[PDB]
């Protein structure tokens, strides 16, 4: 049948005119109006208009099909955010393309597929489609579903259908929720290669034999042979690095080689071994880390110090971390274990105000008896705003007589570092 | 000025001012000499800019 | 702010010639083909999208996977796009017409 | 006094001479960003907070709004707003870094909507100095 | 404050070279930047951790230099690079 | 200007689009009130807007006919709609108001805005120019016609005379709007009526001894002597502009509707009497000729008798007239959908309040001409200074540009504009402050004055025989060439004498001009007047 | 802890109550001095 | 609302079919004994504005030439009853599924 | 030039033309924030081996 | 010289040339071949060569000549 | 084959052999392609560094986020606006090719997108509508970024904001040296030079620290070797630091310290020039009486600035030049 | 030698029958085609 729908020259005749986007549907329906008030008002003379449609892919522009261009400016003289002098004419072979409809992005939905909700954002998947392609059903996560605490909540809004058949709120199986959404809401040996996808993807290496379309190669990373199939490597032309690892309780690592899921690290022990990412139970920050080490000279060391060994090599390097008995030292002249050594800390070398928010008042100084408020003590002086002067001055705390918040009895420096720090009693 | 008859072309008339600041000048000169001060105003904000741009 | 190994020296000269489409895509480490800014629940950066992690940190705290870098440190990187129709460039409008009228339409000599 | 400059007696400055209140009003508002969320006007106390800037908030007292009589200098916070998201971040009115002065009063009124709306005005005693133009 | 093109060019004529470089590398923004011997492009991968560096526009390995410019000089060359315009920063002359 | 605004034009306005395919009979304005959520309505004073940052603003109540509230219109302070002018001086103290405050703004979200007077070139008036060397032209008379009661719109009509000295080529040729072809004067007085050559000529020239007039005016009517019928010039103005349309088919007719209105609207609209067209455009080619042989001065654009200053009424007249007109076409629309009320009143008040906030003065904010600048923060720095401002006069020319001519103040601002109160810089020349005895024309009805000048003995124009009159004055009311007398002294004396005892309202300007031998009448709103 | 600024009253509210007074209707709402003992100088 | 019929494409809002039905089709639906609103869709693409469907080619394309001129649909997601379809050997679906 | 008035067309021009800049002006190292070639960056300084040791 | 044509119904297929010398206006399409002739003077236009031509042709249709 | 005519009209230019056509961009890409290299080395393209194949841009690349901060009020700027749309045009004119191609829409598409394109690497474009952005403003491009005063070019490079540098009123002097300048107290303690520790001046470093930054006469940071900066004030173990050889601390500036002085009016050479600095208990400048007539100072409020030198280089050609 | 010049040219003319003053100082550095006042001096 649609072979005999071709369109020709002397059968269609569509003309598209600019006109404001988005306002499509209100045109057109606007100019059907029209067209109706026309033909039941002039009579027997109308205007030769057979049809007016719009693409909603195509903003900006209508279609008119009229055999004559005088008739379409005609009938689209005066019309608002139409643009008649913006026109052209469609060509027959077009035609067809123009009334097709497009191909929806939405692909077949299929049981048991993963999709996207347009909860929003949230992954689902496809139970049952309705026989009429309106509805689909959807099993999303609810964290899953616990009838304890619905139980315990709302348990007048809580009934149970059967073992695993749970209803809150008008259908909850297996603490997941079913729920009715419309569908439109919803290579040669010796080459270089290097693994773009997969599980090892990043790795590179020199490939060894090939068989079959799997490729076997020996990669540096992990100085063993790796097959792969040929389609997922490519030919190339030839946790973080030094983060802190709690591998246990009692143990601390240094990374010297970070990966994608395996990980080489140092121990307190010296011993480099290789792990998994779920060796690690967490990773230690070392700017929030408050541990200290003594030296042999006696200097306390902190993270990022430099010290260099006594014995050995001398190696110099910056701390990057303390541990009870060690400390693991990155230096940057030595390449070997990614720079990073364990050493003793034995054999290495170094290269509260209680007045602060208290209302004061100063005793031996140019400004006594004049109240002011502490902002911050540098060490041996505080630091006072006067009340009645736009100006810090910085005096000895000790000289200076402390008050209650709303007045009170004044007391110097030697109550509140002895009792228990307490404003007085007004 | 309005005060003045049509073809006036005395010295008052015609922006002249023959009283200094010590004595005062007559609202017809002060006219005069508002309007001079005006155009030496403009003068300068307008040379300003343009010295400052061909210096540029 | 950082050690780095690299030679220290001014820069003498400056060319300006053209960005090949061929070097975009071999500069170019990432693709953009997502116009969202942000993944769902505006907690992750669009995969393959813009603000993508590989050419740069869109937020403190966290590192670019090509550099490793924050905020600091990261001059950042480039994505190529298809763009399967050419277009012409505003700049070289005029260029593009002399060139037309200095070639033949159909020899191009 | 050369180039049109001036010299003023320090004594007459100091005595009443030429002395100035400036006035400086901080309005604050509790505007909502999505309907049954809104700022709450409280003293932060450093739990579930993120930001927290210099300004001390011991000045603040429990409604979060300084009285008058109160000094705040610096960054001194003036007025003390939270915003809840989803436990809550600092979202205060620090006072300007580079004018201090002495609290002069606070009212605290509905909007339009309805939603609570803060103004404090600062009074500050400038005295003539040298740099002051007359 | 800002230093305005008069100032620059007052200074500039007063012949203070250094005390301009400090001033618009020092007291300003200022950023290192990695260049390729060859392509010359600031788009270069350069860990600092690692001290690896490679550009995926050539083919070098060992190739890189560090310059120390201001970040409005790369802000701009990346400006212009979006323009298909490309600074190639070289550091010997032809 | 605000009183007389809210007294008269919003009434006007209402009327003039109250007709609908609905009816609004009367607009009623109440107390200054505020809406509080989940609260009653109260009053409200201004002491408590600015405190709560509250709108001070009044509802305006419409009948509607086959009340709705539509909006709130900022009240003024010290107008006829605020509590504080019904006060005294313990009243205003009771309120904690000044009494030496002087009001003169609107309270918006708290922040007191003022509005200053903009300049702009009076309407209704031909000024003619010279043109440049280099440009063809020789001088062009540009009057911009303007509606003075309602729908008020700009009509720039400009008549250039192409050719410099020497050229050889002296012909006129008026620009009719929405014509991009000037065409020449010849075949529009074809159109209008007067067909033959000699009253044209007459029409033009009015003294017949002056032969350099006609001289010059001989190749304007031998391009034109091709024209005859009035049909035929229609047709010709038809032409340019076409839009898919057939001359001789609904085109003349147009044309005929166009001339009617497009041409001269002020001087009237209906097609009982053209003639007052023709004389018009006669007087104004007469101006242009007689500038042109230098024996009449150039026109000043400095002076302000041809400068009009609108105040906060103007504005506030044409923003309404644009909202309602907004709010009009948005009813229209809803009883459209409603085939088989519910006025949204925002539509008005946040239109209002956003152009009182950010000073874009434009119907929408997507407009990127609004002329922003017109609302500025008043001043409270010290008293003087908030008199200064609140008596500010600003001019819309850029405050850009090296051109001193416009910046220097003309003699004409002697008794109207402060000759040393200026800003220094950029906007220096521009921003203007009238004097101490200053004030603006609120504008009348100019009706009365018609009336009495047709009774007291003006002969009407359509009768005007200039040839068989040599001694006429014309009268000019409000720019419209009403008539002509023949004892222009007896009716200056008697129009002097009504306006000294009170009878008509002393803000009409009546002047004489014996050297031109005419009587020019102006009560339009906007000019600037002295006591003496 | 507040005052009103017509009747001059103390109200001495609390969280999470109407900020309006209680005499009138009027909710300007203004609040005392604070009780902290405060020093000035003639300097 | 508006729906879209997935049998002729004609739009019209929901009142419509529930108080008359569809003017083109219901005869069609009461022969194969289902209601109006299971033989119509609320999702649609385009709308078309036909004036004369027999002297129109873009009915004939869209298969409402013996339509009555009004509102239209170009595509219709969904599926009519299976009675409808048995009642209709050579009905073809307009979610474009057949026109590849 | 960049630096002129002209700020984006001459780089369009010298991207079409491929022009070569020495960085010899003073525009050129500023951008590039270089000591200038100009008085005291005009020329540079070295360092004698062979003196020092006798001046030690 | 374009403008739109009636026999044809195309667009911008017009071209008129007026010989003031003779004043002559010609009206020639380049598709449907039609040719037409009208007096003209020296401030016509082609508008008006197209005006009278419609004008003609009307008149020619309605056949009152 | 004759060459036609051809005219600049709009984004896509028309050529006339007459009758006028709409040149395909593909066959123009083509003809440039088809350019030999000695035709385009002639007009003056340079076959290594350009082609004429490579204007005609076949690759958008995406600037990364520095080059397009986000505001975070995220706060995505104009320009990722603009590059999402031009993405989302790409995307549709993609779908549409894939999903036939009518011929008619996808020229509409076309254009759209070379508007974007267009509008992108240069919003404001003669005769052309100008693309507005979804806000009240329009979209901001990197062609108007670079314009003038607010361009990078002359607001970011030929002049750039400074960090150690002071702006205030200026009085005059006339018990201070010709070319000794006066210094408020405030500005002295927040300006700093970084003086490295030497022996020669270690006992005055320690002294400067254990002084503190509230006290004038002191210091308030000390940069290690390593190069990071630990503050005194929040440090209150300040006394207990022992300085090094080879470190820098940012001591307040002392008197006979050069440093600039200059007015923002900068007319002539002599508007700006060192002066000793003499630290004074007031907050205004003071400089010498003759030295106003080189800046053209009048002391009715006028401001000037004061850049303090932060490298013994820049003291040096301070003093000298 | 260039900015030095620059700065004494520049200087005269923020300080300050025939066009003179900084319109004629505009006139000569630019190409000035056309003149506002040309004259012309023979002995
Ligand atoms: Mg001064
Ligand atoms: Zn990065
Ligand atoms: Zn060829
Ligand atoms: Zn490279
Ligand atoms: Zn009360
Ligand atoms: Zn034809």
């Amino acid at each position: 049948p649609q072979r005999f729908l071709l369109p020709s020259v002397d059968t269609a005749t569509i003309w598209g005119v600019r006109c404001r986007p988005g306002k499509e549907k209100e045109l057109i329906r606007k100019l059907l109006k029209k067209k109706f008030n026309l033909d039941r008002a002039m009579g027997k003379k109308k205007l030769k208009i057979l049809s007016i449609f719009q693409r909603d892919n195509y903003t900006g522009r209508i279609y008119i099909e009229a055999p004559k261009q005088s008739v379409i400016e005609k009938f689209c003289n005066g019309v608002p955010d139409i643009y008649i002098s913006q026109k052209l004419l469609i060509p027959v072979q077009e035609l067809p393309l123009l009334l097709k409809p497009n191909k929806s992005d939405d692909v077949a939905l299929e049981e048991g597929s993963y999709v996207r909700i347009k909860y929003k954002g949230d992954l689902a998947m496809v139970d049952q489609i309705s026989e009429n392609n309106l509805e689909v059903m959807l099993k999303i996560v609810p964290q899953l579903f616990n009838p304890t605490m619905a139980l315990r909540l709302d348990q007048a809004n809580l009934y149970k259908r059967d073992d695993r058949h749970f209803t809150y709120k008008n259908d909850y199986i297996d603490g997941y929720l079913y729920k009715s959404f419309r569908i439109q809401h919803v290579f040669e040996p010796g080459d270089h290669v290097t693994v773009i996808n997969g599980e090892h993807q990043g790795d590179a290496g020199l490939v060894l034999m090939v068989e079959q379309g799997q490729v076997t190669f020996m990669s540096t990373q992990t100085s063993r042979e790796v097959t792969i199939t040929a389609n997922n490597l490519s030919k190339s032309i030839d946790y973080a690095l030094h983060d802190i690892v709690e591998l246990s309780a009692k143990n601390v690592a240094c990374i010297i080689q970070a990966g994608h899921d395996i990980f080489k690290v140092i121990d307190e022990t010296g011993k480099v071994s290789t792990i998994t990412k779920g060796s690690i139970l967490s990773k230690i920050n070392t700017a929030r880390a408050r541990v200290s080490s003594v030296d042999a000279n006696g200097n306390e060391i902190k993270i990022g110090d430099t010290i260099v060994e006594k014995v050995g090599s001398r190696r110099e390097g910056q701390v990057l971390y303390i541990q009870t008995q060690q400390i693991f030292v990155v230096s940057k002249k030595i390449v070997e274990n990614a720079g990073v050594f364990v050493v003793n800390p034995s054999n290495v070398e170094a290269v509260r105000e209680v007045a602060l928010g208290k209302t004061v008042r100063i005793r031996s100084a140019g400004y006594k008896g004049q109240l002011g408020i502490v902002k911050d003590v540098n060490g041996d002086k505080a630091t006072v705003e006067l009340h009645s002067k736009n100006k810090h001055i910085t005096i000895d705390k000790h000289k200076l007589t402390y008050y209650n918040r709303e007045g009170g009895e004044g007391i110097t420096y030697d109550e509140l570092v002895n009792r228990r720090g307490r404003v007085p009693q007004a | 000025l309005p005060h003045f008859s049509k073809d006036d072309y005395s010295p008052e008339s015609k922006g002249f001012v023959e009283n200094s600041y010590l004595r005062g000048l007559t609202p017809q000169e002060f006219f005069f000499h508002a309007m001079g001060g005006r155009e030496g105003l403009i003068d300068t904000a307008v040379k300003t800019a343009e010295t400052g741009y061909i210096q540029r | 702010q950082q050690y780095s190994s690299a030679p220290l020296r001014t820069v003498k000269e400056v060319q300006f010639g053209l960005f090949s489409p061929e070097e975009v895509r071999a500069i170019s480490v990432a693709k953009i083909r997502f116009p969202e800014t942000m993944d769902e629940t505006q907690t992750r950066a669009k995969i393959g999208g813009l603000n993508d992690p590989r050419l740069g940190s869109i937020d403190r705290n966290l590192k670019c996977q090509t550099c490793q870098e924050g905020m600091n440190e990261c001059p950042g990187h480039f994505g190529h796009i298809d763009l399967a129709k050419p277009v012409f460039h505003v700049g070289f409008i005029a260029k593009i017409k002399k060139v037309c009228e200095c070639v033949c339409m159909h020899c191009g000599k | 006094n050369q180039e049109d400059s001036m010299i003023m007696n320090q004594s007459s400055i100091d005595r009443g001479l030429f002395r100035s209140l400036f006035f400086r009003s901080y309005m604050d508002q509790e505007k909502k960003y999505g309907m049954s969320i809104t700022e709450t006007f409280e003293k932060p106390q450093r739990t579930n907070t993120l930001r927290m800037k210099h300004g001390t908030y011991d000045k603040l007292d429990d409604d979060g709004l300084i009285a008058p009589g109160v000094r705040v200098s610096g960054e001194d916070v003036i007025i003390g707003k939270t915003t809840p998201i989803s436990s809550k971040r600092d979202a205060s009115t620090p006072l300007r870094s580079t004018e201090n002065g002495i609290v002069d009063q606070v009212l605290v009124t509905t909007n339009q909507d309805g939603l609570k709306f803060v103004k404090v005005r600062v009074r500050t005693t400038k005295i003539p100095q040298i740099g002051d133009k007359f | 404050l800002r230093f305005g093109e008069m100032e620059r060019d007052c200074m500039i004529a007063h012949g203070a070279a250094s005390f301009l470089k400090e001033r618009l590398m020092e007291a300003s923004d200022a950023f290192r930047v990695h260049i390729c011997g060859i392509c010359g492009l600031m788009t270069v991968i350069a860990k600092l951790n690692h001290n690896q560096f490679e550009c995926k526009g050539c083919d070098n390995k060992i190739d890189i230099y560090q310059i120390h410019i201001p970040y409005a000089a790369k802000l701009l060359f990346q400006e212009l690079m979006a323009m298909n315009i490309t600074p190639r920063l070289y550091t010997d002359r032809s | 200007s605000f009183n007389q605004f809210v007294d008269y034009t919003l009434q006007d306005i209402i009327c003039e689009d109250s007709t609908l395919i609905i009816s609004f009979g009367k607009i009623y304005v109440t107390k200054p009130m505020v809406n509080e959520s989940d609260g009653v309505t109260h009053a409200l004073y201004p002491q408590e807007a600015r405190l709560r940052n509250l709108t001070y603003s009044s509802g305006l109540f419409v009948d509607v006919k086959k009340k709705v509230f539509i909006g709130r219109l900022p009240i003024m302070l010290r107008s006829k709609n605020c509590y504080l002018s019904e006060a005294t001086e313990s009243d205003l103290y009771k309120l904690k108001e000044c009494p030496f405050d002087m009001g003169g703004y609107f309270i918006i979200n708290g922040s007191e805005k003022v509005l200053i007077a903009q300049e702009r070139s009076a309407g209704n008036i031909v000024q003619v120019f010279k043109k440049a060397a280099p440009s063809p032209i020789s001088h062009v008379a540009e009057i911009r016609s303007a509606l003075e009661k309602g729908s008020r719109f700009i009509s720039t009509l400009q008549v250039k005379l192409y050719g410099r000295e020497g050229s050889s080529a002296r012909t006129i040729k008026a620009t009719l709007p929405y014509i991009k072809q000037d065409i020449p004067i010849v075949i529009i007085f074809r159109a209008l009526g007067i067909i033959p050559d000699g009253e044209i000529l007459e029409h033009i020239c009015y003294d017949v001894n002056d032969w350099q007039m006609l001289e010059m005016l001989k190749p304007c009517v031998e391009d034109g002597f091709v024209i005859q019928d009035r049909e035929t010039a229609l047709d010709f103005i038809g032409r340019r502009g076409t839009a898919l349309g057939i001359k001789k088919e609904k085109r003349i007719q147009y044309a005929k509707d166009i001339l009617q209105k497009e041409f001269l609207p002020h001087i009237t609209q209906l097609e009982g009497f053209e003639s007052r067209k023709a004389f018009f455009l006669g007087y104004m080619i007469n101006r242009l000729l007689l500038c042109a042989l230098d024996r009449k001065d150039q026109d000043d654009r400095d002076h302000f008798g041809k400068k009009r200053l609108d105040l906060a009424g103007p504005l506030l007249a044409q923003l309404f007239k644009t909202l309602f007109k907004k709010l009009t076409k948005d009813i229209f629309r809803y009883m459209q959908r409603t085939v088989e009320l519910a006025i949204n009143a925002k539509t008005i008040t946040s239109g209002l309040k956003y152009a009182l906030a950010t000073g874009n003065w434009g119907e929408q904010k997507k407009a990127m001409s609004s002329r922003a600048g017109v609302s500025q923060v008043l001043n409270r720095y010290t008293y003087s200074s908030t008199l200064s401002h609140l008596r500010r006069t600003n001019t819309p020319i850029g405050r850009d540009g090296k051109l001193a001519k416009p910046r220097q103040l003309h003699n004409t601002h002697w008794g109207l504009v402060c000759p040393a109160e200026t800003p220094e810089g950029q906007a220096c020349g521009l921003v203007k402050n009238l004097s101490l005895m200053s004030c603006i024309s609120v504008g009348t009805d100019p009706m009365p004055i018609i009336t009495f000048l047709s009774e007291w003995g003006m002969e009407p124009l359509e009768d005007y025989v200039p040839h068989q009159s040599p001694d006429a004055t014309r009268v000019f009311v409000n720019g419209v060439w009403h008539g002509v007398h023949r004892n222009p002294a007896r009716l200056m004396e008697t129009l002097r004498t009504l306006r000294r005892k009170g009878d008509i309202n002393p803000e009409v300007s009546m002047i004489r001009d014996i050297r031109e031998k005419e009587l020019k009448i102006f009560t339009d709103a906007g000019r600037v007047y002295r006591p003496l | 802890k507040y005052i009103c600024a017509e009747c001059s009253s103390k109200l001495s509210l609390s969280r999470t109550d109407a900020v309006r007074c209680k005499d009138c209707g009027h909710r300007i709402l203004l609040k005392a001095r604070t009780k902290r003992l405060v020093q000035f100088e003639a300097r | 609302s508006e729906r879209a019929c997935m049998l002729c494409g004609i739009v019209q809002t929901t009142n419509e079919f529930n108080r008359d039905g569809c003017p083109n089709c219901q005869g069609i639906f009461e022969e194969a004994g289902v209601s109006t609103m299971e033989c119509t869709s609320p999702s649609f693409e385009g709308l078309v504005g036909m004036c004369k469907p027999t002297k129109s080619w873009v009915a004939k394309w869209l298969s409402v030439d013996h339509s009555i001129a009004g509102m239209y649909a170009i595509k219709v997601d969904g599926r009519l009853p299976a009675e409808v379809v048995e009642l209709l050997p050579h009905y073809k679906p307009r979610d474009g599924s057949q026109v590849e | 030039r960049c630096s002129f008035e002209e700020t984006v067309e001459i780089l369009f021009e010298a991207g079409a033309s491929a022009e070569l800049d020495d960085c010899r002006g003073v525009s050129e190292n500023v951008i590039l924030g270089q000591m200038a070639p100009i008085g005291t960056g005009a020329f540079d300084v070295m360092i004698d081996e062979e003196s020092l040791v006798k001046y030690m | 010289t374009k403008f739109n044509c009636l026999f044809c119904n195309h667009e911008k297929s017009v071209s008129c040339t007026l010989d003031k010398k003779n004043s002559i206006g010609t009206l020639s399409c380049k598709i449907c071949g039609q040719s037409f002739q009208t007096r003209i003077n020296s401030l016509s236009q082609p508008v008006d060569v197209y005006s009278d031509w419609f004008d003609a042709v009307e008149e020619v249709n309605s056949g009152r000549g | 084959n004759t060459q036609p005519t051809i005219r600049k009209d709009g984004l896509k230019l028309v050529g006339s052999w007459p009758e006028l056509r709409v040149l395909s961009t593909e066959e123009i890409l083509n003809i440039f392609k088809h350019i030999s290299v000695k035709d385009f080395t002639s007009l003056g393209f340079n076959e290594v560094f350009s082609r004429p194949e490579w204007m005609i841009l076949t690759c958008l690349p995406v600037p990364p986020p520095p080059v397009r901060p986000s505001i975070s009020f995220r706060g995505e700027d104009d320009l990722t606006f603009k590059l999402a749309d031009i993405l989302k045009a790409n995307i549709s004119l993609e779908t549409l090719e894939h999903n036939g191609a009518p011929h008619h829409a996808i020229e509409e598409a076309e254009s759209l997108l070379q508007f974007h394109v267009a509008t992108y690497m240069d919003n404001d474009i003669a005769g052309q509508p100008q693309a507005l952005q979804k806000s009240g403003r329009p979209v901001k491009s990197i062609r108007a970024r670079l314009k003038g005063k607010e361009g990078r070019i002359r607001g970011n490079l030929m002049g750039k904001r400074v960090d150690f540098s002071a702006r205030t009123v200026i009085s005059g002097d006339p018990n201070l040296e010709l070319d000794q300048v006066g210094v408020p107290k405030s500005i002295a303690k927040t300006l700093t030079y970084p003086e490295v520790v030497t022996p020669y001046n270690i006992d005055r470093l320690t002294q400067l620290v254990r002084n503190g930054p509230n006290e004038h006469p002191g210091a308030k940071y000390v940069i290690r070797d390593s190069g990071d900066r630990i503050d005194l004030r929040y440090s209150k173990r300040a006394g207990d630091i022992q300085l090094q050889y080879g470190w820098k601390v940012e001591r307040h500036i002392m008197d006979n310290d050069p440093v600039l002085f200059n007015r923002q009016p900068s007319l002539h050479k002599m508007s700006m020039m060192a002066h000793r600095v003499k630290v004074i208990p007031y907050s205004t400048f003071r400089l010498n009486l003759s030295v106003t007539s080189p800046y053209n100072a009048d002391f009715d409020g006028d401001e000037m600035n004061l850049h303090v030198p932060q490298s013994e280089e820049t003291r040096a050609e301070l003093s000298q030049l | 030698v260039g900015v030095l010049a620059a700065q004494s040219i520049g200087e005269p003319a923020t300080q300050m029958k025939v066009t003179s003053g900084v319109p004629r100082l505009k006139e000569i550095l630019n190409v000035a085609k056309n003149m506002k006042t040309p004259s012309l001096t023979v002995y």
